[PDB]
């Protein structure tokens, strides 16, 4: 960590050497506590690596994508699972996934123990274990989702808890992680969803497009210096 | 007198500044309205009313010289940002 | 190319025969056991 | 104590304000400035030669 | 009323050259002739001129001699020349308005009663049109009581023939930048039009300095316009302007976004040929 943090990656690099940095730092944030970025810099690598070759290697990224993911209380999509070259490989994140969404602890419990050597052998025991202790995640970042407001009577109703003091703990804690945009009000004893805020009016699109147009000037500028006219060689 | 960014009247100060029950305040903006000395509209609903415009009046040589004040701080951000333009457009306009 | 050999593939030790090997779509709902929705229904209407 | 500590504003009893609106960021100026080089920048690299 | 004035560029060319012969005879400060022309219903078109013999007293704004008898031997030695012109004003090479010129447009506007003042100023320290036009009218005061005549500026331009567009393109080999592309409509303009209003705005406060000082009386129909304008300047800090200028910005970078894209992928197509074409020609080399 301190020396990724401290050395800098030149900008002109192959596709594969930017792939290797990118999994490793997102390998090495993942193993500490920043999960989306460790998100985004190893979706960011899947998206730069070798179309063809490097089944391993997809398969590793792959594999820690998930689990990455699923310890942040998103669904990774089903697509990729029936993928040829990733389907059989990914089997123990199948049955993962199937577990994660219909949280059954004893489910988990079969599955992690089941094939518990060869998570073990990935390299990321810790941090599916990290998850068997935040499966309740999913479901109140589903619960925020579906609803507006809803009463914490409610809420341990729907998650299978005891006194609904512990969803209270729960859900605040969760609103302080970031993962939900809440407030919650117990006067009346309901945790209420922020509105929607309109992201045009504001000026983020003018931002996104300026750095996207920037990209596009600088491919042509490379563009256009590529060209050698070496006729008189 | 009320300066040019608030200029947003509210019927129960003319009612308290020109002696007039606040019912009968109505008629009498509209009227101003409609001879021609100031343009505008009338929020019934708030009780309140925009005054886009007043007539001209003439000024002593107090106002003159917040004129031309404010015209002064118009010119330094004319020159500023021609400024501006002209250095950060530099290669291209040679 | 530049092929990560490095990386190790799946090992093909068992690789058992496909169960079914459907292709249609796959999608996340289909694990769901649900109760055939009609039961539901008859037994909301029993319980009105 | 604990509440002395932090900067709660210990209202009626057992009930204090943690200013969660965080004071709703609502004014906009229009930052022009930075606006105008962006656009006199793309102009620049627009017709230089590369 | 005069809805547009259009010069073109051999009168400018004709005046400065009679600026020039005068001040090569020296001791002189302003010239003075005609203005040849037609009308295009209410869209004037002067397009020709010639020189009337013309004296002034500096000191005195009172004394003044201007031959007529020569105006009147010219229009008739033109008008054999070309029939379709006919005098349409006058024009003086002073910087700018002086005393006389109502007196002096009240003996022209015997030859045409709309008749219409263009000054060309041969010395331009400014950005911008070298000409101004101004009609004389009545005016009328609610204080000012008296109703001398007034001149109204009238909106001018520059306009020429296909054979004037020819000559003048040629004459203009000592300085050319066409660059129609965006070095155009940013040079020619923001930068241009921010320093004229810098300079007009500079003129306002030198007057309202004088003023103010005490140099000069006050104008009211000049503070009321003054007035008029502050009231006009909007305000940038309603949301619902910033709402709506946020939003036009955004589609305008939509769009520029696409230009952008559309180029790298051609930019990038033009490599990959040249790269084609060099590896092919190494190839048959080789």
């Amino acid at each position: 960590e301190k020396l990724v943090s401290k050395s800098v990656f030149p900008e002109q690099a192959n596709n594969n050497e930017w792939a290797r940095y990118l999994y490793y730092t997102g390998r090495i944030k993942a193993i500490q506590l920043e999960y989306s970025e460790a998100r985004r810099t190893m979706t960011n690598a899947l998206r730069k690596a070798p179309q063809h070759t490097a089944v391993g290697f997809k398969q590793t990224v792959h594999k820690l994508l998930i689990v990455v993911e699923l310890l942040l209380g998103e669904i990774p999509d089903r697509l990729q699972f029936r993928q040829p070259s990733l389907k059989r490989s990914l089997m123990p994140y199948f049955l993962l996934t199937q577990a994660v969404r219909t949280g059954n602890l004893a489910k988990f419990n079969q599955v992690l123990d089941q094939f518990g050597e060869k998570f073990q052998a990935d390299g990321t025991y810790t941090l599916i274990i990290r998850l068997r202790h935040n499966v309740i995640k999913t479901g109140v970042r589903m619960i925020s989702l579906s609803y507006s407001r809803i009463s914490l009577a409610d809420i341990a109703q729907k998650l299978q808890l005891d006194s609904p003091e512990d969803a209270e703990f729960i859900v605040a804690k969760a609103i302080r992680d970031g993962v939900i945009e809440a407030s919650i009000n117990h006067e009346k004893g309901y945790v209420q969803s922020k509105e929607m805020i309109d992201i045009y009016s504001t000026r983020e699109p003018q931002l996104a497009f300026h750095q996207r147009i920037s990209f596009c000037l600088d491919i042509h500028n490379m563009s256009v210096k590529a060209m050698r006219f070496p006729p008189k060689s | 007198t009320r300066p040019a960014n608030h200029r947003q009247l509210t019927f129960e100060e003319i009612a308290k500044s020109a002696k007039i029950t606040v019912n009968e305040v109505e008629l009498l903006v509209m009227k101003a309205l409609s001879v021609g000395l100031v343009k505008g509209s009338i929020d019934e609903v708030d009780k309140r009313v925009h005054m886009t415009w007043v007539q001209p009046r003439v000024l002593d040589l107090q106002q003159i010289k917040g004129m031309k004040d404010r015209l002064e701080f118009w010119c330094t951000d004319v020159k500023s940002m021609e400024m501006l333009v002209e250095h950060q457009a530099h290669d291209i306009l040679t | 190319d530049d092929e990560f050999e490095e990386f190790p593939a799946e090992d093909w030790a068992g690789l058992d025969e496909d169960e079914d090997a459907h292709v249609w779509e796959d999608n996340w709902d289909d694990d769901n056991v649900e109760d055939d929705f009609s039961n539901q229904l008859r037994a909301e209407l029993e319980k009105h | 104590d604990y509440a002395k500590k932090r900067g709660w504003v210990l209202g009626p009893n057992n009930y204090y304000s943690f200013a969660s609106q965080q004071q709703k960021p609502e004014d906009t100026t229009i930052p022009s400035t930075e606006l105008a080089k962006q656009v006199i920048e793309y102009a620049r690299q627009l017709e230089m030669i590369v | 009323a005069v809805q547009k004035v259009v010069v073109h560029p051999l009168v400018l060319l004709s005046v400065v050259d009679h600026f020039n012969r005068i001040g090569k005879v020296g001791n002189q400060k302003r010239v003075v002739g005609v203005l040849l022309g037609s009308w295009q219903k209410k869209v004037l078109d002067v397009s020709n001129s010639f020189a009337v013999p013309f004296d002034e007293d500096d000191k005195d704004d009172s004394v003044w001699f201007l031959d007529h008898d020569y105006l009147e031997n010219m229009y008739g030695m033109f008008k054999k020349v070309n029939a379709r012109e006919r005098i349409v004003g006058w024009y003086h090479t002073g910087p700018k308005l002086h005393k006389n010129d109502i007196a002096i447009n009240e003996l022209m506007k015997r030859y045409c009663p709309n008749s219409v003042l263009v000054i060309i100023d041969v010395k331009p320290k400014d950005l911008g049109l070298p000409t101004e036009a101004y009609i004389s009218v009545e005016e009328v005061h609610d204080d000012g009581t008296p109703t001398s005549k007034t001149f109204e500026h009238v909106t001018s331009e520059i306009g020429a023939e296909e054979a004037e567009e020819v000559g003048v393109e040629h004459l203009l080999r000592d300085i050319k930048d066409t660059t129609v592309g965006t070095l155009s409509q940013r040079i020619t303009n923001q930068v241009h039009g921010l320093k004229g209003l810098n300079s007009k705005l500079l003129d306002i406060r030198s007057y309202l300095e004088k003023v103010a000082t005490g140099k000069l009386p006050i104008n009211h129909q000049i503070i009321y316009q003054l007035q008029d304008v502050f009231n006009l300047l909007p305000d940038v800090s309603l949301q619902e302007f910033v709402k709506a200028f946020y939003l036009k910005t955004n589609d305008q970078m939509v769009v520029v976004y696409l230009a952008s894209l559309i180029r790298s992928v051609v930019a990038l197509h033009n490599l990959i040929n040249n790269k084609i074409a060099n590896r092919d020609a190494e190839k048959k080399e080789g």
